[PDB]
RNA sequence: UAGCUAGUAGGUGGGGUAACGGCUCACCUAGGCGACGAUCCCUAGCUGGUCUGAGAGGAUGACCAGCCACACUGGAACUGA
RNA sequence: CCCGCAGAAGAAGCACCGGCUAACUCCGUGCCAGCAGCCGCGGUAAUACGGAGGGUGCAAGCGUUAAUCGGAAUUACUGGGCGUAAAGCGCACGCAGGCGGUUUGUUAAGUCAGAUGUGAAAUCCCCGGGCUCAACCUGGGAACUGCAUCUGAUACUGGCAAG
């Protein structure tokens, strides 16, 4: 438990790797305005339980491979 | 305009150029005297003036006016530039120091001597 | 009584067939220290004959304008038909702290604490004329209260 | 660093007697007041704009003897204080040191109270000061020290401003050795003459 | 290793120092771990030349910090 | 309106306060129903009476005190794309605060005074002067 | 400067570091990043703050203080907390 | 730092003076010598060049040059414009982008509120101390506009559901 960040999938062609993108809101600092913007960091799960389109929550973990660190905790949107 | 199209790129500068191009960041460089010309400004005026085009020492070669009332310059020796530009001669963007290394005084000045190589007279 | 001051003087010409005939303005205001201020207008052929006939201009068309303690006390924005003039209420004890013309306008008013701007063109024919409609745009609490109930 | 050669020319420049030199008939006219200011004397002075503010911090600076850099010092003091930063600026001149002992009482002119400043006369509270800015807080005495209590010239000060006003905001014995500087020295006890908006308004861009 | 000792931001001839808790190996007067405590030998009858706030020192024995000598000075120039 | 349904109607009141008409009308959301009773109740106009449940709609009555009219310099700031969200010690007081500052708060429209009472400012609706 | 990238991107394994690790070596998988500006060439040490501006904002990083980088120029390591 | 003795005794420059910009008159030179930041001055009476009296401003410094912001609303979010003053692609559907009619339910991310963390100390700022004052050294506060978390709020906005 951290906040439980909700994102999305993108891709998936990977081995027990997936692609998760985050939407998130800002106050732009000069202008005040609210542009939507989003992240994209590779997520570590074994079991392909969730796929190309879901919606995913996800907390740290140990730093597993390169460019990954976070778990899949469960899912919560079929394709 | 429209604030996504100020979003999308900045609002740019209105950018800013120097007028003095012998800086290299300083206020003052060395000139070693290639000659002395005697060209003459543009219509609303007259009276050819004193200038002199110098060898600097970052690698340039511009020119310069000799101001002052009458000069002193065999043309193998050292200067100082000022910058300042005259209104008149087209190319002369600078001035010389006048009183320096090898460019010495005018002869005796007796108001606004500072400006000139003139120190106070005789007290 | 009324207190005086002047503007500028140009040097206005005109062509007629034989050469270049001249001509001089004067621009001043009248405002008696209380609140009530005027402006007018008026030319000549020589200097100081101009200034007579426009003072007089402004001894009628005083309009009526309140103050509330030396100052202003809420930000009107004043523009007329060039410029653009943005009045802020300040403490007191400031000066006015304003460019060309609407210090002849205030310092006739009543007005001895505010800080100003000139925003856009700097024309004093032009910028007399603003602050007086920026100090006719403006409401005493009173004509805040009575009029909303 | 302060104005040496002539006196009451200055006075010539400025319209209206500048206190420099006084007690004595020059009030009206040893000098020629308002006939020469210079070369071209009596003339046709065409005032402008400007001038009428220059002319003022050209005023107040020159009552009192302070030059371009100390006087802004006590104009950015004056606006960081609380209330009017015209009247604070008057009260932070009328605090001053060499303006205190002027009009109480000693020395014949501010010139010379200042010079009595700086030749260790003078002693603020118990604690000698020779410096001329020392900006004297309420409820404090004024005393001159045991070694110059009568020199020459303090006895016949006294007399000379007794016909001038006693001013509210300070207490005297003109027998020996004592002050306070009272309150705070308002607007209508001022000289009345001199105008603070044509101040705030100059150094303000 | 932690230490106790002052620092030193004063004038020319005029110093006044800190009572810094801080490490040892690190800075003439540049880094502590907090600091509780100042120091002046001008004091005269200024005011107060010593204000140390002795428990947040009774805690940082606790953790064993070796103490320095001026300091070892003042907790007996107090009471 | 198609793309704010309050600034579209703030556009039709004032031009009612450049011709001085009677009565003005525009087709009335819940949320315009909560817009004129507060204008109403600070004073700016006087009396409206929603009509219709197929087209929910509006009958404004004006207030022009003379050839002057009352409602002055009304302002929407906070416009569609640029929410301007006030934390309550930044509040607009509007002219020296001698106006009234229509702020969206929880508790309502109704804002003169949720500087002090409520205590919980929102995004603004609009200046009013 | 619009395409870049094979130890590259991922997974079992051994091997490896004080530690997770593609940190390395065989094997399988074929990916990874990119118009929300990747690779590219040019330039620059970063912050607390200094200067200026009523404010926003604008140029700056000398001094004292935080943190890395470098020891004539390229390399590799030994000892050692 | 305090104290003793001489003797006005050792101690005043620097730029400008046509306009902006506070201060002016004369000799010399006559489109030559020269000034100058822009406007410009000099071709026999120069308040502008050179000199002299007098004046102005500042001061143990004053001017000149170089360098950044300010005036510049002259890259403008608070604060611009485009019919002729520089500026509406020759014209069309449109992908990714930006933006919601109208009612109810609901969630609490946007935002508001409340605290609790935390924003190193030193500068900036307000009351207060200490150098004979001031620069400077300094006690405590406020502020550091920030980010992350719990609790609360449902009017606007946003995703889900129903019209």
């Amino acid at each position: 438990k951290i906040r439980t960040l909700q994102g999305r999938v993108v891709s998936d062609k990977m081995e027990k790797s997936i692609v998760v993108a985050i939407e998130r809101f800002v106050k732009h600092p000069i202008y005040g305005k609210f542009i939507k913007r989003t992240t994209k960091l590779h997520v570590h799960d074994e079991n392909n339980e969730c796929g190309i389109g879901d919606v995913v929550e996800i907390r740290e973990c140990r730093p597993l491979s390169k460019t990954k660190s976070w778990t899949l905790v469960r899912v919560v949107e079929k394709a | 305009a429209t604030v996504n199209q100020l979003v999308r790129k900045p609002r740019a500068r209105k950018v800013a150029k120097s007028n003095v191009p012998a800086l290299e960041a300083c206020p003052q460089k060395r000139g070693v005297c290639t000659r002395v010309y005697t060209t003459t400004p543009k219509k609303p005026n007259s009276a050819l003036r004193k200038v002199c085009r110098v060898r600097l020492t970052n690698g340039f070669e511009v020119t310069s006016y000799i101001g002052g009332e009458g000069h002193n310059l065999q043309e193998h020796s050292v200067i100082l530039i000022r910058g300042g530009r005259v209104k008149d001669l087209p190319g002369v963007r600078y001035h010389t120091v006048r009183g320096a290394l090898d460019c010495s005084g005018v002869k005796d000045r007796k108001q606004a001597r500072s400006k000139y190589g003139v120190k106070r007279p005789k007290a | 009584e009324l207190q005086e001051k002047l503007i500028a003087v140009n040097r206005v010409s005109k062509t007629v067939k034989g050469g270049r005939i001249f001509s001089f303005t004067a621009l001043t205001v009248v405002g008696d220290g209380n609140g009530r201020v005027g402006f007018g207008y008026g030319k000549a052929r020589e200097v100081p004959a101009a200034i007579q006939k426009a003072m007089e201009k402004a001894r009628r068309n005083m309009i009526n304008v309140a103050l509330n303690n030396g100052t202003l006390q809420h930000p009107v924005k004043g523009v007329h038909t060039g410029s653009r003039v943005f009045m802020q209420p300040a403490s007191e004890g400031t000066g006015i702290i304003a460019g060309g013309a609407m210090r002849a306008v205030l310092e006739v008013a009543g007005v001895h604490n505010v800080l100003a701007k000139a925003y856009g063109s700097t024309n004093p024919i032009n910028v007399v004329r603003a602050t007086i409609d920026g100090l006719e745009n403006m409401n005493s609490p009173e004509m805040v209260a009575a009029k909303r109930g | 660093a302060r104005y040496l050669g002539p006196k009451l020319k200055l006075s010539r420049r400025e319209g209206t007697d500048l206190f420099l030199k006084s007690g004595v008939r020059a009030i009206d006219t040893k000098c020629k007041i308002e006939q020469a200011p210079g070369q071209h004397g009596a003339r046709k002075p065409r005032l402008s704009d400007y001038g009428v503010q220059l002319r003022e911090k050209q005023k107040v600076r020159r009552i009192y003897g302070v030059l371009e850099r100390q006087f802004r010092n006590y104009y950015k003091e004056a606006a960081r204080l609380k209330g009017n930063t015209g009247e604070n600026l008057l009260a932070l001149l009328e605090g001053r040191l060499d303006n205190v002992v002027y009009r109480m009482g000693f020395g014949a002119t501010r010139a010379e109270a200042r010079q009595l400043v700086s030749h260790k006369a003078i002693m603020v509270n118990g604690r000698v000061v020779n410096i001329a800015s020392y900006q004297v807080s309420p409820n404090d005495v004024v005393s001159i020290r045991e070694k110059a209590k009568k020199q020459s010239r303090v006895k016949a000060a006294l007399e000379l401003a007794e016909q001038r006003e006693k001013p509210t905001w300070l207490e005297v014995d003109a027998g020996k050795m004592e002050g306070t500087f009272k309150r705070k020295p308002e607007r209508s006890d001022l000289s009345a003459d001199i105008n603070e908006h044509l101040i705030v308004e100059l150094y303000s861009k | 290793m932690v230490t106790i000792r002052l620092a030193r931001h004063g004038a020319k001839k005029r110093p006044f120092y800190q009572v810094v808790v801080a490490d040892s190996r690190n800075a003439r007067n540049g880094r502590f771990i907090e600091r509780v405590g100042f120091f002046n030998p001008i004091a005269s009858e200024k005011e107060e030349g010593t204000r140390l706030d002795l428990d947040r020192i009774a805690h940082w024995v606790g953790q064993g910090a070796t103490i320095s000598d001026r300091v070892a000075a003042l907790i007996k120039e107090v009471n | 309106s198609m793309q704010d349904p309050i600034a579209d109607m703030l556009t039709r009141i004032r031009n009612g306060q450049a011709a001085n008409k009677a009565a003005v009308t525009m087709p009335s959301s819940k949320l315009k129903v909560a817009i004129a009773n507060v204008l109403k109740e600070e004073g700016f106009i006087e009396d409206f009476k929603v009509e219709g449940d197929t087209k929910p709609e509006l009958e404004l009555t004006l207030k022009y005190f003379q050839g002057k009219a009352v409602v002055e310099s009304i302002q929407r700031v906070s416009r569609p794309g640029l929410r301007i969200y006030k934390r309550k010690d930044e509040l607009p007081k509007v002219m020296a605060g001698l106006g009234i500052a229509v702020v969206s708060t929880s508790k309502g429209v109704m804002t003169d005074r949720a500087a002090r009472q409520a205590g919980l400012g929102g995004e603004i609706i609009c200046y009013v002067a």
